């Protein structure tokens, strides 16, 4: 171990001694008597022009770039877990392994939560083996979990209406066309009621329809499905006060 | 006041929730057509506002769906989903971060969670490399890592002529003798003779 | 027209106040960013 | 110990002189901004 | 140390003398005749290994002792600091005779520097994936190639594919580029009436 | 006047060696030998030199050789003439949605190499195809999945006629299940010159860039709008005057003046700035999927469309209603609506009338009124000359 | 006429403010141009 | 304004013509032409300087370039006069001289 560490230290020293004299800045400087280290030809012959190839500061290709930092980080961090473990890096985030280290990925400032949205929707697409439009169709009608159904065209429409006509003053002015509009439809405009949510709210619950509608709105039967206040508040995203 | 045609207004009213019978239920494509009809009637400010709001709604839809359907069984909250996926799904859409910085933050979060053994089974022999012995001081952030690597490659940037690890007592006494606001040639030559 | 030119010269006066406020803020910020001087830290170490 | 104590006093006097000069520099920049501002106020008074 | 302290106290004509005691680009007059060197220190002329084992701790003085070329480069950067602060102290006085002195100092610094490396840079990068770039096999092969380089390995002349394609490239240092940028900015402001 | 004589003269293969003496002095085309000597001779930066010249130097250390979506490839042994091959990528539909880059590199004559990299790989398709404008599959390899972010090289045999005319290679990933085949296509167009005529054309192009300060892609677009084969002429100089005069007259952009000066909406993109087409249509992506200028018919009467994607995209990109879009199209054809193909040649001159309303601070209804009381009542704006 | 004379007297007030701002700037500048005094430099040398 | 603009245009015409036609072969840029002729051809026309100050600046630039041996062949015995031993501190500028 000590001999391999000494070999690695002297390899780094020889590389530093080679590259620190082949600097393109230190060529045309007057009366700085610096010779190259007499192994520059050997370095360029072993590694094909690496000492011949110096890069601009602030580049993607640089050894002090965030791409180099990320490369060293992933190379040293990809071994904390066994490969079959579900907490392994490539298993939990296969996107981060195949990231192309380019200047566009380095400098193109995209907003976060767009990456989160693309990652979640790509994982849902890879899970359910469908397209993005099919994922939105299934998410517009999913009733099993809380905070869902999510009708994305309906949300786009109601946010467009809320941006254009805030507080619904056109409804108050134009009463003869307000006659044609339904009060529950205007409720669905002013606050979020998806069409699937309206179907959930409007259906009646008989003792006959009980076990079927419990499957349709929860999945599992056998009423003890929450067993605790914490699971209920976590399923519906409620506080203890709201619960 | 909606910025569309009265035929578009009639198409919106035809998406009534409860109305006349024998009209069919509004299809998802019908809702998408009404959505792009209202969506084409906005300027760029309202379009960016609507887009940010739709992203901030679809994240809390899709994260709950991913927690329910496809996830390891330990994940039960959005914070646990963040702790798994290493990307924050609760950040509002005003925050911007490039892809390499997101990957850097994700791997740094994974390392800081694996070092405290919060995960399943951390491989203890990998934990004691030199890169992780220097994790707490140098390798945790890009700025200190790049500073250490620059101190390796170009030490000329970091040498000051005043302080140095290992300078002698005569050097320190010279520095005490030399640290004034006024330095004459006679003063510095007497200090050099001393 | 002369009223509008008076407004312009008043705006010039306001800019020349803002420049000095800016220089004072920058000088106090670069004073604050170095807590002790090299000589001040040296005197601390010599007392120790 | 007495010699390095009085060396600490010497470097302290040097640094307090430097801080006095920096404060005078602050005052000079403030007064120069002030005389520019009053000159531009004289200009807008001539326009009025 | 004496030159750095005289620069901080701005005794310029003595600071340049104490820099002449180590570096003179104009040679040295010894017994009336000129000399063939420019560095007044013989372990700076011939690079003497002051410090074997320098990377046991992070010390720029230890690396610059392991090879004194970095001390030589830092001395040149101190000379550039002296010249551009002479130019700045001449420029801040705002008299047209002092502007010629300021342009003289900036021209002297520029002709000490030479030509800025502009077209010799690469701007050339076969962008791999992170999975390709963090290949531990490739990194080990690179270190094995370095060991073959120092053991000279007979240079096997079997022209194979470059398996080290995803290697990051060396970067020129930031401080000299900052000197180049501030020198051309000074001369741009001086070549106008700014 | 001497610069105008330099710009206005035509360069024949006969007049080549004489005009090279008249504009350079020495013959024997290798007179610069380096980027540094060229930039020093013309007082250019490396960035400004990179707008024109992107040689085959330094090929092995990259997988993308195209700079500013163009590439010159001079070949030796052309009877010692050193003919150059300028190839310009044009970035057609689904380029940014399905792949990183897609470059067509010539190896030899009738011997071309397709370099690309699929972004976001699709495991369930496997049927690689490659056609040109939906004519014939050039390359077709069933059971092959291009994995994500990987530089693949595919040999392509292409005729000189097909490459000198503008070709549009179309990368496919069809699935054997009858579901969706992911389309992604880019457009290429090569130009070949002998070395002396190439040097003279590059000389006068760089001199025009130095004189006017206008973009080289912009002068490419205005010379493509009038002529073919890149002949700088007095009509090109007049149109180049008029884009500058409109850009100073109103506060329009360069491409906004281009649309007004009888050019099309530019699809030229860069890593610095996106294309004007994707800025105008797809920067706030409407339903996630992008807009692609397909030749898909759409009747612009306000009730008979039922293709709401392109309709909402056009209405948002032109900031217009259905009725106002219909009367905008009716003004473009003199009060009639023959057929709307949703092509780029219709989106330009649909956008021209909207710009004509907007730069004079008029609504489209006011523009229809003012043209109804003009001597331009039922005239054909689609059939106008540049002078008209 | 009396309005115009009021403008004149206000301009006189502004000039008399500018004169004192000028004297303060000149005094701070001649304070700043000598960093240490002769006695201050003497005391530094005596401490040394 | 027109005269200043015409001077600032004719300098970058005439300097390029002088570099092309009549110059030593080493001169290839405007900075090299400045380094040769010892007068700056890139200065915009707001700057004023008398003829004796221009000649003083030219000879001082020539001396500071010859001392660092940037030129062709500097005569080393002339370099060690007392006037150039006192160049760095006294004789470089007119005020200290």
């Amino acid at each position: 171990y000590q001999q391999a560490h000494q070999e690695s230290k002297q390899n780094k020293l020889e590389e530093l001694r080679i590259l620190s004299r082949a600097n393109p800045q230190l060529a045309n400087i007057t009366n700085l008597n610096i010779t190259p280290s007499t192994l520059n030809n050997s370095y360029n012959s072993w590694f094909y022009g690496r000492a011949h190839r110096f890069v601009k500061p602030g580049s993607i290709a640089s050894i002090f770039s965030p791409a180099a930092y990320l490369t060293e980080l992933y190379r040293e961090a990809k071994d904390f877990h066994p490969d079959n473990s579900q907490y392994h890096l490539n298993k939990r985030r296969p996107d981060i392994a195949s990231l192309a280290l380019t200047q566009n990925n380095m400098d193109e400032e995209i907003s976060t939560l767009s990456l989160s949205n693309e990652l979640l929707l790509h994982n849902i697409q890879t899970l359910e083996k469908t397209d993005y439009n099919g994922v939105m169709k299934m998410l517009s009608t999913y009733r099993q979990t809380g905070m869902t159904p999510y009708h994305l065209p309906y949300e786009s429409a109601r946010q467009a209406i809320l941006l254009q006509d805030k507080n619904l003053t056109a409804f108050s002015r134009n009463t003869d066309v307000a006659e044609l509009m339904d009060p529950t439809s205007l409720l669905a405009i002013k606050t979020d009621i998806s069409p699937e949510l309206y179907q959930i709210l409007v259906e009646e619950i008989t003792p006959e329809n009980s076990t079927e509608l419990m499957k349709k709105n929860f999945g599992t039967d056998d009423v003890l499905i929450f067993k605790s206040y914490a699971s209920l508040a976590r399923y519906y995203d409620l506080s203890y006060d709201e619960l | 006041t909606l910025g569309i045609t009265p035929d578009g207004v009639a198409a919106l009213i035809k998406l009534k929730y409860v109305g006349e019978p024998e009209t069919p239920m509004p299809t998802f494509d019908d809702w998408q057509a009404a959505s792009t009809l209202l969506q084409a009637g906005l300027n760029s400010q309202q379009s960016d506002q609507l887009q940010a709001w739709l992203d901030e709604a679809t994240t809390t839809a899709a994260s709950a769906y991913y927690i329910k359907n496809g996830a390891p069984q330990q994940i039960k909250s959005r914070d646990e989903l963040y702790s798994y996926l290493l990307i924050d799904n609760q950040v509002s859409a005003q925050v911007k971060t490039t892809r390499v910085a997101e990957a850097i933050a994700s791997i740094q979060l994974y390392v800081n969670r694996a070092l405290n053994n919060v995960e399943g089974k951390v491989s203890k022999p990998v934990k004691t490399r030199q890169f992780f012995c220097d994790w707490e001081t140098y390798n945790r952030r890009y700025s200190t890592w790049a500073g250490v690597s620059e101190l390796a490659y170009y030490p000329e940037n970091y040498i000051d002529p005043t302080i140095r690890i290992g300078q002698t007592g005569m050097m320190n006494n010279l520095l005490q003798q030399l640290s004034q606001s006024q330095l004459n040639i006679d003063t510095v030559e007497d200090s050099f003779k001393n | 027209d002369k009223v509008m030119a008076e407004i312009d010269a008043d705006k010039l006066a306001l800019q020349e106040s803002r420049h000095g406020a800016q220089s004072r803020f920058d000088s106090f910020n670069t004073l604050y960013d170095e807590d002790v001087n090299a000589g001040e830290k040296q005197a601390m170490d010599l007392y120790l | 110990a007495s010699a390095t104590r009085i060396a600490a006093d010497k470097i302290s006097q040097s640094e307090i002189y430097r801080r006095r000069r920096q404060e005078w520099e602050i005052q000079r920049n403030n007064a120069e901004a002030e005389i520019k501002q009053i000159d531009a106020q004289l200009a807008t008074l001539a326009v009025r | 140390m004496v030159f750095q302290r005289l620069l901080q106290e701005q005794n310029f004509t003595e600071s340049t003398r104490w820099l002449r005691y180590i570096w003179n680009p104009a040679g040295y007059s010894v017994q009336g005749e000129m000399q063939d060197y420019y560095w007044n220190v013989r372990p700076l002329e011939e690079d003497t290994s002051w410090n074997a084992n320098p990377l046991d701790s992070v010390d720029p003085d230890a690396v610059a002792q392991h090879d004194p070329m970095h001390y030589k480069v830092a001395t040149f950067m101190k000379m550039l600091d002296l010249l551009i602060t002479r130019g700045d102290s001449a420029y801040r006085q705002l008299e047209r005779d002092t502007l010629n002195e300021a342009k003289m100092w900036y021209v002297q610094a520029l002709t000490l520097l030479g030509d800025e490396p502009y077209f010799s840079l690469d701007n050339d990068w076969s962008e791999p994936r992170l999975e390709e770039a963090a290949s531990q096999t490739m990194r080990h092969h690179y270190q094995h190639k370095m060991l073959q380089l120092r053991q000279r390995a007979a240079l096997p002349t079997k022209r194979t594919a470059n398996s080290l394609t995803a290697l990051f490239l060396p970067q020129i240092n930031k401080k000299l580029q900052g000197y180049w940028q501030t020198l051309t900015q000074r001369l741009y402001n001086l070549r106008h009436n700014l | 006047p001497e610069l105008y004589q330099i710009l206005v003269e035509e360069i024949t293969p006969e007049n080549s060696t004489e005009l090279m003496k008249k504009n350079f002095g020495t013959d024997d085309v290798l007179i610069f030998k380096s980027y540094a000597s060229l930039a020093r001779y013309y007082d250019l930066s490396y960035d400004e030199l990179s707008l024109f010249v992107n040689l085959s130097f330094g090929k092995k250390n990259t997988n993308q050789q195209y700079k500013n979506e163009q590439l010159i490839t001079l070949v030796n042994d052309g009877n010692d003439t050193a003919t150059a091959r300028l190839i310009k990528r044009t970035r057609k539909d689904f380029y940014d949605s399905h792949l990183n880059y897609a470059e067509l590199i010539p190896i030899k004559e009738n011997e071309y190499k397709y370099n690309f990299s699929v972004k976001k790989t699709e495991p369930d398709h496997l049927d690689f195809r490659l056609q040109n404008g939906d004519k014939e599959y050039i390359y077709q390899d069933k059971n092959f999945v291009p994995i994500a972010n990987t530089h693949y090289s595919i040999p392509i045999k292409l005729t000189t006629e097909q490459i000198t005319n503008g070709i549009t290679l179309r990368l496919w990933r069809v699935k054997p299940n009858p579901s969706d085949a992911i389309n992604a296509n880019a457009h290429f167009k090569m130009m070949e010159f002998p070395g002396d005529i190439f040097l003279l054309k590059l000389n006068k192009a760089i001199r025009l860039y130095k004189a006017t300060g206008i973009s080289p892609e912009d002068i490419w677009q205005v010379i493509e709008s009038i002529y073919d084969d890149l002949t700088i002429d007095s009509n090109v100089l007049g149109k180049l005057f008029y884009v500058q005069y409109y850009m100073q007259h109103y506060n329009i952009s360069v491409s906004d003046a281009l649309v007004l000066c009888h050019s099309d909406i530019s699809q030229y993109s860069t890593k610095q700035q996106p294309s004007h087409f994707t800025m105008l249509f797809n920067t706030p992506l409407l339903n996630g999927q992008e807009f692609s200028a397909d030749n898909t018919k759409l009747d612009l009467t306000p009730g008979e469309s039922k293709n709401h994607f392109y309709l909402g995209i056009m209405k948002r990109a032109f900031r217009v209603n259905d009725t106002e879009l219909y009367t905008l199209w009716k003004l473009a054809n003199g009060g009639t609506n023959p057929e709307f193909m949703c092509s780029i040649e219709n989106l330009s001159l649909l956008y021209r009338v909207r710009l004509l309303a907007d730069i004079h601070h008029l609504t489209v209804n006011e523009l229809s009124m003012l043209l109804s009381v003009s001597p331009y009542v039922n005239t054909k704006i689609a059939l106008f000359s540049d002078t008209a």
